[PDB]
């Protein structure tokens, strides 16, 4: 019932569309910088020269435990890219443990789609493991410094809060986005069980998905399908992204399951927003999306369940009018499954990185109604589900 | 939205 790590609840701010970023300081004396949290990447970086979009970076001359690794870096995404230059200096979490760590810091000198106009964040904490750091896994990744310099224990959690409706830059600097609570795990941010999924590999938060439901109708794919080439929990991507074939496979069964109203081939593509009268979005017409994981007990998986709540991003209108507006954030994807930001809004995610393991429990701030809810909910009896995972 | 290490 009760939440033991207060210090650190409420420490994040943003949206799905943008990403959630938790403040930081770095350097001596502290420069703060507002840092997206980023489960799918591994190099700690931050703006550090003018940038249209950024208010203000990390001036390496001003601190005076600043150390120049002499070496270059350069981290491209599935969506924006930046070149930096390697580093160390001292870091800490204001609203996080009270340590201070020595960490690898990648100073951004060239940058390109990167930086979100109105974002409010300055910089990436990207906290996957070695394997997928650059320029290579010699690289120590932040969380890792941290658990190595400190008594923090290696494990974290996230609850991210998505509002239901539109913010602009002013509200998401007023509003609590969610938590990072790092070392632990807090019980007010969640109801019901926490259920946990092996990681399958410490590279990405990489985990198996052995079924696929929409409104409780099987998607029936060989759920090798649903992992075709690795499936991860990634806090900074908006979307559930899935690839090409069980996208297809999904989008015909969400349509047939909401044709009672029909959209712009647009609005499926997650190009285009669709709007309704204030109030009247008909949130029972949209099909819940179960995603089942495999468990930590063999031939045992449980499911994850959201809603259109969450999956139905709110977007502002282009008038700005008083209609409700979303755009679809479900879109493919050619680098496997990728379980973003809607996702993990309906959910309180825990990365047990000691236990190799990810937990998901129903978030306390998950959007819904008062028909349904997001669930997560087991055991169900699944058999060769490594079978499932892509080698 | 954001689409964040490369593939």
């Amino acid at each position: 019932r009760r939440g033991s790590f207060v210090e650190m609840v409420d420490n994040l701010r943003g949206k799905s569309g943008q990403g959630y970023y938790v403040e930081m300081t770095v350097g001596s004396p502290p420069q703060t910088l507002n840092i997206l949290v980023d489960t799918g990447s591994s190099n700690f970086a931050v703006g550090a020269a003018p940038h249209p979009f950024l208010h203000r970076y990390y001036q390496r001359q001003l601190s005076s435990t600043y150390r120049d690794l002499r070496k270059g870096v350069y981290v491209p995404y599935t969506q924006g890219k930046w070149e930096g230059e390697l580093g160390t200096d001292l870091v800490s979490i204001p609203h996080g443990p009270n340590v201070t760590v020595r960490a690898n810091i990648a100073a951004i000198t060239e940058s390109d789609k990167f930086f979100i106009n109105g974002s409010n964040w300055e910089g990436i904490l990207g906290l996957a493991y070695a394997e997928i750091a650059r320029p290579d896994d010699s690289l120590e990744p932040f969380f890792d410094s941290l658990v190595k310099q400190t008594h923090v224990p290696n494990l974290f959690s996230l609850q991210l809060c998505g509002a239901g409706f539109p913010l602009n830059q002013s509200e998401v600097l007023a509003s609590v986005g969610g938590s990072m609570i790092i070392g632990g795990i807090d019980h007010s941010l969640y109801t019901g069980s926490l259920w946990y999924t092996p990681i399958r590999r410490e590279w990405y938060y990489e985990v198996i998905i052995v079924r696929v439901e929409i409104n409780g109708q099987d998607l029936k794919m060989d759920c090798k399908e649903y992992n075709y080439d690795k499936s991860i929990v990634d806090s900074g991507t908006t979307n559930l992204r899935l690839p090409k074939k069980v996208f297809e496979a999904a989008v015909k069964s969400i349509k047939a399951a909401s044709s009672t109203e029909k959209f712009p081939d647009g609005f499926w593509l997650g190009e285009q927003l669709v709007c309704w009268q204030a109030g009247t979005t008909p949130w029972n017409i949209f099909p819940v999306i179960s995603l089942y994981l495999m468990g930590e007990v063999t031939n045992q998986s449980f499911r994850i369940t959201i809603l259109p709540q969450q999956y139905l991003r709110p977007v502002e209108d282009v008038a700005t009018s008083q209609d409700d507006c979303y755009k679809f954030a479900i879109s493919q994807s050619s680098t496997g499954t990728v379980m973003g930001a809607v996702i993990m809004e309906g959910f309180y995610v825990v990365f047990d990185r000691a236990r190799k393991r990810i937990g998901f429990a129903v978030s306390a701030c998950h959007v819904h109604d008062e028909f349904r809810t997001a669930a997560v909910e087991g055991p169900f009896v699944t058999l060769d589900m490594e079978d499932c995972g892509y080698n | 939205e954001v689409n964040x290490a490369e593939f």
